[PDB]
């Protein structure tokens, strides 16, 4: 059934699973036109599959071509998102494909059972929590590897970059859901929390800063404030 | 005309004949029902006065033998069954007719109900259906489940209903998963129709036998595969126009003839919304949609 704050551990146990998070797929701009009426410009947009106990992103980046003569686009990209989910399902070793997929959004659920009619015993799931993938895009090597893209295009991230040597799965899927909670709620100040000391820079094969353990504490600190100051700017607390 | 002759009446029940019930009186002098139209199938049902559980009843046709009814003290229930010895039956309703022991099937010559309900309904299909190969008419009760409810425990008194699931191999094309999901045609027509019913008729002769089963015995397996052929229909965009037309004939006198105070339990809200209102057909359905507005626009 559903994944919610009930069966949390169940993701870091050894069966091997995948979040699918479609927030990003259909991506477009409205602007106004010559005759001010309005029109949508698409630009490319990922696909964020993620296996959360050892980090593994397939980002599969959907390149604006593929909207290209086509009509309904916000139904049409759930479906093409099942399709690119199904594909990579079927490219990997049968000792590697998920035992359960957990889409971040209800819709995803009945066009992802569709195209894995072939997987009767992958098990896709829905989640009660509200997960911050969305949030993806403010990662900056991500966002430029999408925005660069001309084709479409499977790029590999380990999102926990080198963590997984230090802390264990649950640590960093908690560190990574903090980071993104907090680059949604306030991407400014976030991504000033994250680099304001020049000394901390960021591997080449990396995502985020080369943190101490004890550096890892302090800017978790600052990113709890600030989603609780965010918070209290919002609500008036 | 025909006769479906009663040896006796010992339990007081409510007795059908279609749509039509009367009350018998326990051990009330009653030989049973005469004036039978020939030409349609038929069924007779059952409600006992002391167990309102159970509904049960026999699909037949006076064409194919000879049938009369006589309870069984052991078993419990009033059982159809066969006289072969054609010069013997006529010879006791003949004796039962003198005596005016047989009640009169009340069909109103204006009245086409029970042939609308029926138009496409084959005995010859329910035995199919209904497999008990030595008998030449078909139980049904409130009880029995279908292959597919089976699926999801006794195959011999099972309703063998042709399976419709919309998210399975059968109903979606490899490569045209989006297309065939959100447009059941291929599915409607060439799987269901061409394939497996061969034509229209069949398939809305189970239709019509499905909601009849639903109506008379209350049986939920039928209830869910009668909404199950309409929302097929429904969700395809292309339905040959003799088809849509006749659908909503069909759907028209099953909303007409439905008992009111049974529409919470026998109509699947989802499915008539989707169907009126929001379906490739929502506006192929003239007479459905508007006794249905006027007859259940709470369901709506
Ligand atoms: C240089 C590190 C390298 N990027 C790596 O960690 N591989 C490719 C593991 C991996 C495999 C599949 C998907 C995502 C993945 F991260
Ligand atoms: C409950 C009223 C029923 N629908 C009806 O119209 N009549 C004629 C009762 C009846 C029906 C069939 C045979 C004999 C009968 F006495
Ligand atoms: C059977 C329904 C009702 N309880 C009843 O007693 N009817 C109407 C009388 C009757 C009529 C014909 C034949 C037999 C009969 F008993």
């Amino acid at each position: 059934g559903a994944m919610n704050s009930s069966n949390y551990a169940e993701l870091f146990n050894n069966d091997i699973k995948l979040f699918v998070d479609d927030t990003n797929v259909y991506r477009v701009t409205v602007h106004k036109t010559f005759e001010g009426n309005v029109a949508t410009k698409a630009i490319n947009g990922c696909i964020f599959t993620l296996n959360p106990k050892t980090g593994h992103l397939f980002l599969k980046i959907i390149h604006t071509s593929v909207w290209a003569g086509q009509k309904r686009l916000s139904q049409l990209a759930k479906w093409k998102t099942a399709e690119e989910v199904s594909a990579l399902v079927r490219s990997l070793p049968k000792e590697e494909q998920p035992k359960q997929i957990i889409v971040t959004r209800k819709a995803m659920l009945d066009p992802l059972e569709v195209h894995m009619l072939d997987f009767p015993n992958i098990a896709i799931r829905p989640t009660e929590l509200r997960l911050p993938f969305s949030a993806a895009m403010s990662i900056d090597k991500l966002s430029d590897v999408v925005m660069k893209a001309t084709e479409p295009q499977m790029v590999l991230f380990n999102i926990y970059d080198d963590w997984l040597d230090r802390i264990s799965s649950y640590t960093a899927f908690s560190r990574l859901t903090l980071l993104l909670r907090a680059l949604k709620t306030n991407e400014e100040s976030a991504k000033m929390i994250l680099l304001s000391d020049p000394t901390i820079t960021i591997k080449s094969y990396h995502l985020w800063p080369s943190f101490t353990d004890e550096q890892w504490i302090t800017i978790e600190s600052q990113m709890r404030d600030l989603i609780l100051t965010e918070y209290g700017r919002k609500y008036n607390v | 005309m025909n006769t479906v002759p009663f040896t006796s009446a010992p339990i007081e029940v409510t007795i059908g004949i279609d749509q039509y019930s009367f009350n018998v009186k326990e051990n009330q002098p009653f030989h049973g029902i005469k004036d039978i139209p020939i030409g349609h199938v038929h069924v007779i049902h059952f409600q006992h006065a002391d167990n309102s559980s159970m509904r049960y009843g026999y699909w037949f046709d006076c064409r194919m033998g000879n049938f009369y009814i006589q309870y069984d003290p052991k078993d419990g229930l009033y059982k159809m069954m066969e006289e072969r010895d054609g010069a013997k039956f006529e010879n006791i309703v003949h004796n039962f007719k003198e005596r005016q022991m047989m009640v009169s099937y009340p069909k109103i010559d204006e009245d086409d109900t029970w042939y609308n309900l029926t138009e496409f309904v084959q005995m010859d299909k329910i035995r199919k259906i209904v497999r008990k190969d030595e008998n030449q008419f078909s139980y049904v009760d409130s009880s029995m489940t279908t292959v597919q409810e089976n699926e999801l425990s006794d195959p011999a008194h099972s309703l063998n209903y042709t399976v419709i699931n919309f998210k399975s191999r059968e109903a979606i094309r490899p490569g045209h998963e989006m297309e065939d999901f959100l447009d059941k045609s291929y599915y409607l027509n060439t799987v269901m129709l061409q394939g497996i019913f061969k034509n229209s008729s069949n398939y809305f002769g189970e239709l019509q036998f499905a909601f009849l089963n639903a109506m008379f015995f209350g049986n939920y397996g039928s209830s869910l595969q009668w909404h199950a052929m309409i929302e097929l229909i429904c969700s395809s965009a292309t339905v040959p126009k003799h088809m849509l037309d006749k659908l909503d004939e069909i759907l028209y006198y099953q909303i007409k003839t439905l008992p009111e105070q049974y529409s919470d339990i026998l109509l699947n809200e989802r499915v008539w919304n989707i169907c009126l209102y929001s379906s490739f057909q929502k506006n192929s359905l003239h007479n459905t949609e508007k006794i249905m507005e006027n007859k259940y626009p709470e369901l709506l």
